[PDB]
DNA sequence: GTGATATCTGCTTTGGGTGGGTGGGTGGGTTGAGGCAATA
DNA sequence: AAGCAGATATCAC
C-alpha cells in the first residue's frame, strides 16, 4: 500500500459536539444545497475524465533532483541512530508526485508536486507507522511486521531462556 | 442443370489469381505454397486477403459478399491448381483459408445481415471438444438396381439420395451408405467468449460456437485469445427433421414435409476457415536454418565476443545496480546443464536451481520479473498460493460427476521451462514434502482416491526468500537466517544473499538509477545485445551438449575432495553433480563442444563462494 | 392403361421404474447421507 | 389418442 491512514475515534468532548452539530445540520440539509453539491460532483467527474484523457506528466530535472534528495534524507533519518526507509517508498513518491501534476493539468512534474508528495507520505507514516512505546521513525513494523523494541525484547527473552 | 453464373466466374477468377499473382521477388507466391500440399497431412492453403484485393478488387468484393455461396467453388479452383502434381490422389480434398482481413467485427455485431459474409472476430476460447469425422459427400448403392450414386450433399442432417440416378429406376426410399467411397472432413466444435477488453461495462459475457475443419482442428486451446476468420451461418434444429434414412429424434417455421406437425428453430454458429493468435526434434542446424542471415551472423558474433559473460549479464538486468554475482548465477541457470539417462533407465538431472535470500526491498522480485519477462516458457508464482494446487498437483472432486481429477500446480505448468517462486519460505507442508521429489527427481507422484499418476516437473527453479527475523543477521550463518530445511537446501545449486547496505553512496546510486529509469524510459536502457538477440543466442546455445574432458575430470575430482575435506548442512554428492552442471553450463555459454578446465574453474569459484556463504557468518 | 392421390392399416408413442443396472449418464429425473481431499 | 410410415385401391386423363 502506498498510503495507510488511521481513522481513530477521539475521546474529546469538543470533537463530539462539533460532529453532532455536523450530523444534525446534514439531517436538516435543504434541497438546493444538495443540488449544488451534485453539480460540484459532476464538475469533479468531468475534471478527472479530462485529466485522464489529455494529461501525461513527465519528470523535470528539478523534480528528479528533489526526489533523489528526498530519498537520501529519509534514509539519513534512520542512518543517524536501524533503517528508516526502503527504495519502494521512493517509487510511491514518484507516483504521488505525478498524480499531483495531473491535478494542476500540467504535463511537467515540478518541485511543488514533490513537496506535496513528501508531506502526504510523511503524514500517512506518522498516522500509521508509530510505535506505541517509543516513537515513529521505526518503519520496521511495516517491513518485518514486528516492532524493533518488540524484536529486542524477544531476543532478550530467547537469550534468557537459553541461559 | 442450371448453372450459378456468379460462382463459376468467381472460380475462374480465383484460378487466375492463384496462377498469376506475383510476389515481390517476382516468383508466383502461391505456387511454392501449393507445392507443400503433396503431403498427406496438408490439405489447406492460406491466402492473404490483401494480395487478392491487390490482384482484383471486384473478385475480392464478390467473395466477401457471397463467401458461403462461392467457397466450394474456390476449393474446386484450388483442386484444379493442384491437379498437375502426380502425388495427389484423386480423392483428396483441399480447402482455402483467408488470413488478413483488414476489418474486424465485435461478437455483438454478428447479426442476421452478416449471414453468409466473410468476417473476422476475436475471442477467448473457453472450451474445446474432441475431433470427429464429418460426412461432406456420401456415396450410396441403390438396392433396387445396384447403381452407384456419388456426391450426395449433406445439409446439417444425414441425407440420402432423393431419386435414383438411373432414369428407369423410380426408387426413393432404399439406399445403402458406403463409407469407403464417401468423403469426410475433420470437425471440431469450440466455445469462445468475449475478451475482457471487448466486454461492455456491467454486462454478462456473450458466448459463441465456432466450428473448425480440416487443419484448423486442435489449433486453439482453452484460455487463448484468438482471431477467427470465417462466416456466420444458421444451424437448424436437427432433432425435428425426418428423412427417409433417418427418423426424427426427440416457435419456429411450419409446413415442411420433413417437419410433420413440428416446428423448426435456428441458432447462429460461426464457421471459421482460419484461426490465429490475436497477439503473436530441434537441432543446431535446424535452429540456424530458422534464422535469417543477419540473425545468424549476429549469433556468431555473440559467440565470438570475448566479453560475452559480462555483456550478457548487463544486458539481461539493466535496471539492477550491483549484485554482479547474482546475475552471473541466474545466467548460468538460464543456460542449464546436460540432462542424461543411465544404462538402467534412470535419469541424471541437468537443470539448475538458484535461491536468493534478501532483505526487504532488495530487488529479488526484480530478478524474478526480469527472468520471467525474458524467458519464453516461464511461470511466476508465490510460495503461498491462491489455489489448492500450489506449486504441485492437487486432487479435486467434480461435484456433478463426483469424479476426482488433478489440478496442476506451478511446477507442472512450468515443465520444460523456468519456475520463478517468490516467498519460497511461505510454502505449506504438502508442497514442502512434494518439492523434494519435484526438485531432484523432476516428477510428482500421486496415489489418492481416483488418481494414480506420475507427472512431469522438469523445471529450473529460481527462488526468492526472506530471512526468519525479517532482517538478515550477518553474525549468523545463512542456514541460521532462513527456515529452509537442510534437505531442501542441498537441492539448490547456488545461494545468494542481498543485504541492505546502510550506506549513503549505495543509496545515492540506487535512487539515481530509479529516477533515471522513470525520467527517460527509453533513454535509460543501454544493452550491448537486444533481448531478441539473446533469445536467439540462447536457443542456439541450448543445442550444444559439451563433453567432459579428462583434465576437467581430474580438476572436478580434486575440487570435490577439497570441499569434503574442508567440511545439519554437509557436502554431499549433490555438490559434485552441481559442479558438473555448472561447468556444463559455462561451456554451453560459449557454444563449445568440450568442458575445458577454465569453465570448471569459474563454476568452482561460484559454487565455493555459495558454500562458504552457507557455512560461515 | 400409368400417374398421382386418396383411403386404409400397423407401429409406437409416454418418460419409468415388472424394462435393465451384464446398456450408458455427452440421452434425461432435490434430498439426503456418506466417503474423500483439503481444510482449519 | 395422435401422427408418421407403409401398403394399396382408385379416379383422371
Ligand atoms: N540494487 C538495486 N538497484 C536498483 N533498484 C533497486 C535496487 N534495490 C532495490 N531497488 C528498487 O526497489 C524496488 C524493488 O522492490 P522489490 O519489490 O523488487 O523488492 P523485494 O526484494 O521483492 O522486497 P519485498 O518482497 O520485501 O517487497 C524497485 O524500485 C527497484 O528499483
Ligand atoms: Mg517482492
Ligand atoms: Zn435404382
Amino acid at each position: 500500500f502506498d498510503l495507510i491512514f488511521l481513522l481513530l475515534d477521539p475521546q474529546d468532548e469538543a470533537y463530539d459536539r462539533r460532529l453532532a452539530h455536523h450530523l444534525v445540520a446534514l439531517y436538516y440539509q435543504s434541497e438546493e444545497q444538495a443540488e449544488e453539491e451534485l453539480l460540484d460532483m459532476a464538475v469533479l467527474k468531468d475534471y478527472i475524465a479530462y485529466a485522464h484523457s489529455t494529461i501525461m506528466p513527465r519528470l523535470s530535472e528539478e523534480a528528479s533532483q528533489a526526489l533523489i534528495e528526498a530519498y537520501v534524507d529519509m534514509r539519513k533519518i534512520g542512518s543517524s541512530r536501524m533503517v528508516s526507509a526502503y527504495p519502494r517508498q521512493l517509487e510511491s513518491l514518484i507516483r504521488l508526485a505525478e498524480a499531483h501534476a495531473k491535478v494542476r493539468l500540467s504535463n511537467k512534474v515540478e518541485a511543488i508536486d514533490v513537496e506535496e508528495a513528501k508531506r502526504l507520505h510523511r503524514e500517512a507514516l506518522k498516522q500509521s507507522a508509530t510505535d506505541p512505546r517509543t516513537g515513529i521513525v521505526d518503519i520496521s513494523i511495516l517491513t518485518t511486521g514486528m516492532s524493533a523494541t518488540s524484536r529486542k525484547r524477544k531476543e532478550e527473552l530467547a537469550e534468557a531462556l537459553k541461559k | 442443370e442450371v448453372r450459378d453464373e456468379v460462382a463459376e466466374k468467381c472460380q475462374k477468377l480465383f484460378l487466375d489469381f492463384l496462377e498469376e499473382f506475383q510476389s515481390s521477388d517476382g516468383e508466383i507466391k502461391y505456387l511454392q505454397l501449393a507445392e507443400e500440399l503433396i503431403r498427406p497431412e496438408r490439405n489447406t492453403l492460406v491466402v492473404s486477403f490483401v494480395d487478392l484485393e491487390q490482384f482484383n478488387q471486384q473478385l475480392s468484393t464478390t467473395i466477401q459478399e457471397e463467401f458461403y455461396r462461392v467457397y466450394p467453388y474456390l476449393c474446386r479452383a484450388l483442386k484444379t491448381f493442384v491437379k498437375d502434381r502426380k502425388e495427389i490422389p484423386l480423392a483428396k480434398d483441399f480447402y482455402v483459408a483467408f488470413q488478413d482481413l483488414p476489418t474486424r467485427h465485435k461478437i455483438r455485431e454478428l447479426t442476421s445481415s452478416r449471414i453468409g459474409l466473410l468476417t473476422r472476430i476475436s475471442g477467448q476460447v473457453v472450451r474445446t471438444h474432441p475431433v470427429h469425422p464429418e460426412l461432406v459427400s456420401g456415396t450410396f448403392l441403390c438396392l433396387d438396381c445396384q447403381t452407384v450414386i456419388r456426391d450426395v450433399e449433406q445439409q446439417f442432417k444425414y441425407t440420402q439420395p432423393n431419386i435414383c440416378r438411373n432414369p428407369v429406376c423410380a426408387n426413393r426410399r432404399r439406399f445403402l451408405l458406403d463409407t469407403n467411397k464417401s468423403r469426410f472432413v475433420d470437425f471440431q466444435k469450440v466455445r469462445i467468449q468475449e475478451t475482457q477488453a471487448e466486454l461492455p461495462r456491467g454486462s454478462i459475457p456473450r458466448s459463441l460456437e465456432v466450428i473448425l475443419r480440416a487443419e484448423a482442428v486442435e489449433s486453439a486451446q482453452a484460455g487463448d485469445k484468438c482471431d477467427f476468420t470465417g462466416t456466420l451461418i444458421v444451424v437448424p434444429d436437427v432433432s425435428k427433421l425426418s428423412t427417409p434414412g433417418a427418423r426424427a429424434e426427440t416457435e419456429g417455421i411450419r409446413g415442411l414435409r420433413a417437419l410433420g406437425v413440428r416446428d423448426l428453430s435456428y441458432r447462429l454458429v460461426f464457421l471459421a476457415c482460419c484461426v490465429a493468435p490475436t497477439n503473436p526434434e530441434q537441432t543446431a542446424e535446424s535452429i540456424k536454418n530458422q534464422m535469417t542471415v543477419k540473425e545468424w551472423e549476429k549469433v556468431f558474433e555473440m559467440s565470438q565476443d570475448k566479453n560475452l559473460y559480462h555483456n550478457l549479464c548487463t544486458s539481461l538486468f539493466p535496471t539492477i545496480h550491483g549484485n554482479d554475482e547474482v546475475k552471473r548465477g541466474v545466467l548460468l541457470m538460464l543456460f542449464g546443464g546436460v540432462p542424461k539417462t543411465t544404462g538402467e533407465g534412470t535419469s541424471l538431472r541437468g537443470d539448475i536451481n538458484v535461491c536468493i535470500v534478501g532483505d526487504p526491498s532488495t530487488a529479488k522480485s526484480q530478478f524474478l520479473k526480469h527472468v520471467e519477462e525474458f524467458s519464453p516458457r516461464a511461470v511466476y508464482t508465490s510460495g503461498k498460493a491462491s489455489s489448492a494446487a500450489g506449486l504441485t498437483a492437487a486432487v479435486v472432486r467434480d461435484e456433478e460427476s463426483h469424479e476426482f481429477v488433478i489440478e496442476a500446480g506451478a511446477l507442472m505448468l512450468a515443465d520444460n521451462g523456468v519456475c520463478c517462486i517468490d516467498e519460497f519460505d511461505k510454502m505449506d507442508v504438502r508442497d514442502q514434502v512434494a518439492i523434494h521429489e519435484a526438485m531432484e527427481q523432476q516428477t510428482i507422484s500421486i496415489t489418492k482416491a481416483g488418481v494414480k499418476a506420475t507427472l512431469n516437473a522438469r523445471t529450473s527453479i529460481l527462488a526468492a526468500a526472506n530471512p526468519i527475523s525479517g532482517h538478515y543477521d550477518r553474525s549468523k550463518s545463512l542456514k541460521q537466517n532462513i527456515n529452509l530445511s537442510a534437505p531442501i537446501m542441498s537441492r539448490f545449486d547456488l545461494f545468494f544473499i542481498l543485504v541492505d547496505e546502510c550506506n549513503e553512496v549505495t543509496d545515492y546510486a540506487i535512487a539515481r538509477r530509479i529516477v533515471d529509469l522513470h525520467s527517460r524510459i527509453e533513454e535509460s536502457i543501454d544493452r550491448v545485445y537486444s533481448l531478441d538477440d539473446i533469445r536467439r543466442y540462447l536457443l542456439f546455445a541450448r543445442q550444444f551438449k559439451p563433453k567432459i574432458s579428462k583434465e576437467s575430470e581430474d580438476f572436478i575430482v580434486e575440487q570435490y575432495k577439497h570441499l569434503r575435506q574442508r567440511d545439519s548442512w554437509r557436502i554431499t554428492v549433490r555438490q559434485l553433480e552441481s559442479m558438473i552442471r555448472l561447468s556444463e553450463a559455462m561451456a554451453r555459454m560459449h557454444c563449445c563442444d568440450e568442458v575445458q578446465p577454465k569453465h570448471v574453474k569459474e563454476a568452482f569459484r561460484l559454487l565455493n563462494k555459495s558454500i562458504i556463504r552457507v557455512e560461515t557468518p
